[PDB]
RNA sequence: UAAGGUGAUAUGAACCGUUAUAACCGGCGAUUUCCGAAUGGGGAAACCCAGUGUGUUUCGACACACUAUCAUUAACUGAAUCCAUAGGUUAAUGAGGCGAACCGGGGGAACUGAAACAUCUAAGUACCCCGAGGAAAAGAAAUCAACCGAGAUUCCCCCAG
RNA sequence: AGGGUGACAGCCCCGUACACAAAAAUGCACAUGCUGUGAGCUCGAUGAGUAGGGCGGGACACGUGGUAUCCUGUCUGAAUA
RNA sequence: UUUUGUAUAAUGGGUCAGCGACUUAUAUUCUGUAGCAAGGUUAACCGAAUAGGGGAGCCGAAGGGAAACCGAGUCUUAACUGGGCGUUAAGUUGCAGGGUAUAGACCCGAAACCCGGUGAUCUAGCCAUGGGCAGGUUGAAGGUUGGGUAACACUAACUGGAGGACCGAACCGACUAAUGUUGAAAAAUUAGCGGAUGACUUGUGGCUGGGGGUGAAAGGCCAAUCAAACCGGGAGAUAGCU
RNA sequence: GUUUAUUAAAAACACAGCACUGUGCAAACACGAAAGUGGACGUAUACGGUGUGACGCCUGCCCGGUGCCGGAAGGUUAAU
RNA sequence: UUGAGCCUUGAUGGAAGUGUGGACGCCAGUCUGCAUGGCUUUAAUGUUUGAUGUUCUAACGUUGACCCGUAAUCCGGGUUGCGGACAGUGUCUGGUGGGUAGUUUGACUGGGGCGGUC
RNA sequence: AGCUUGACUGCGAGCGUGACGGCGCGAGCAGGUGCGAAAGCAGGUCAUAGUGAUCCGGUGGUUCUGAAUGGAAGGGCCAUC
């Protein structure tokens, strides 16, 4: 599924609207992309299915943290 | 993304200054490979001492 | 508790009981074929076939027990790669399916109304889905007030069509 | 109260008011035992990819309207008594 | 019943019996009636539970002006000789009724739109694996041997056995007619007719699903249903019509 | 040969043949939120789409409109 | 190669001898330097930043090859070749869009349509 | 033909005409103005066609309103598109 391993953002449906405001289902879904990260402290690469933003956290956090969330909430990875 | 760099390295190699360098850059090449590192606050003062 | 009983259509047969092991009622046990989540594999539900263990002064073949999957934990094992991982076996736990409404959540119509119809309405309704409890949810102010003050949430009547 | 009995029964029957009863198993309260759990004082700490903003939607009675406020798909991003 | 008008040859009714259509709730206003009266009445809730408590509140006693504000006046204008709305009549809460609002709002009736399901035991196409085609014709390529060429060409016999080839049963079709039309039959019977080694025909089993399938194409077929299947749901859709 | 099972078997559909056009393969294209699958265990003498319809003799003029193909200039033009 | 600011390689509120091209100089200075003599436009070095072109690998692709899980044309891991900041995807955005959907398409009228009328 | 801005602002007894929204006629009062010596006349044109409700919004004016308070936004009112 289209979810976000790190923030579980997940695709949410809202609406489209003209320019006469005619409403027709749509879905935002996120900017997922799935990407080899070095952990080092695990002499490993792991790929995570991960929303940009989800690497801006990454970057912050930084991974291990991260990782310990999703190993402590059980996500396979 | 400021970092803290290890080794020399481009036009920025100092074996540990705090550079600004573009995210990509960083975590996909130089932690991976060991020439950087985050400056998390914590990581600011350990090349901080030196 | 008891003088009468062996459910009903439902007589009959053969019985059982009367001062306490007749029946009947209640508490707790026992037995509880096969199918069905079905869980040993399969399958056109109630059937076919197994591996391993047990079992026979007639120790063959049959009968019985156990063997699904996932999760967590442990143990033992263990690639590419030596380390280490993935992988593999066993084990202990728990899950699975069903069920009236109420409840929270993910999705979410059109008829219809506008005397037509797009915005708007019907309506976050119907419906699909996931989940849980005896209730659910909500909740201990980054809330209101208006310079006076109040003091979590929830429900009822007002405020007011 | 009510039902039944060969027609309408306080006194025929079964009940009713009332007073009583549990060998066992259980719901609920307390009281403790066992397991798991933490209490207490001193000195600290005070929730950042967050608040806010841009774009797109959605929620708030409120249709973007002069539109506060809330939620976030997207790109951003503070102060810290 | 409907109509300008119906014995009407315009509708409806074979007959009887039973059932079958202006309701309910909450708001609002009017009439009646009752209580009290410049006042009337409580809502939830408490409850010794139709009592009693509870006056939060609602209506009325003041109007005018968009409003600030003023007030038996006020607004208009610089200002009214003025003018507009007001100042004189009582209100309010129950109970019964007439209207209206919101609801299915007097009852029955669509063709349809949306949602979730069930259907390829009919039929369309396709996949896989098995079966069928009496009898009789025609005589393609090729072959052989003579003739014939310089050798080929070519030619005659004989041989060979081609084809969405021929005639014709089974089998598959459905051109004509009559019969049948409350059938023998919700599509057949009889006499004739087409194909009949093929793009043939057939048994079993499989796959395709509803704005979707399939279609040698007719809008054909998708279970006697098809210009959007069937079942349940929204649902008492809506019906200015009968 | 096929067709409106059940009022139309035909001049309709199909057909071999013809032409245009797309497609370089992870093909175009189709089913599919996606994974994937068909196209094809094929590869331009292939495959899809469209029109025409054995064969014979042939298929003339018009690119202004609409469409398609090509066009690194310039004018106008979105978020930002 | 190259757009554009602040720092920078440009200018402002040992005298005199030998004296020669350029100056947006309406329309060409025997004047200055070459060895020697008691806080900018005419443009370019360090940057923070776009446009284009080359190169690289390290995100990302691989419906090439080999290895292991594993007797497995799925997936994953691994090595490697190829591709490579492209491709693809998310949000936003201009174009196209009967492929698909919801709808509109007046009334009068000597029937209706066409005409005419409002 | 001369001079001119009465094609004026606030009002309006009383009427006509419309289902209604509305439309029309009007002496007179107040302020200020023109022509006339003056009485006077003038609130557009000899009259009856020359037109468009509401909503939304623009503009100018306006101490009327201003979501704690001062402001402001926005609104109202007057004029106008
Ligand atoms: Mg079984
Ligand atoms: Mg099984
Ligand atoms: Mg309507
Ligand atoms: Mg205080
Ligand atoms: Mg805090
Ligand atoms: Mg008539
Ligand atoms: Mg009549
Ligand atoms: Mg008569
Ligand atoms: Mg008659
Ligand atoms: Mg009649
Ligand atoms: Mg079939
Ligand atoms: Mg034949
Ligand atoms: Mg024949
Ligand atoms: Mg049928
Ligand atoms: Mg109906
Ligand atoms: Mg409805
Ligand atoms: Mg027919
Ligand atoms: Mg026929
Ligand atoms: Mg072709
Ligand atoms: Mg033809
Ligand atoms: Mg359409
Ligand atoms: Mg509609
Ligand atoms: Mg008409
Ligand atoms: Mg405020």
């Amino acid at each position: 599924s289209r979810v976000c391993q790190v923030t579980g953002k997940r695709p949410v449906t809202g609406n489209n609207r003209s320019h006469a405001l005619n409403a027709t289902k749509r879905r935002f879904l996120p900017n997922l992309h799935s990407h080899r990260f070095w952990v080092e402290s695990e002499k490993r690469f792991v790929t995570l299915r991960v929303s940009a933003k989800g690497m801006r956290v990454i970057d912050k956090k930084g991974i291990d943290t991260v990782l310990a969330e999703l190993r402590a909430r059980g996500e396979k990875y | 993304m400021q970092v803290i760099l290890l080794d020399k390295v481009a036009n920025l190699g100092s074996l540990g200054d705090q550079v600004n360098v573009k995210a990509g850059y960083a975590r996909n090449f130089l932690v991976p490979q060991g020439k950087a590192v985050p400056a998390t606050k914590k990581n600011i003062e350990f090349f901080e001492a030196r």
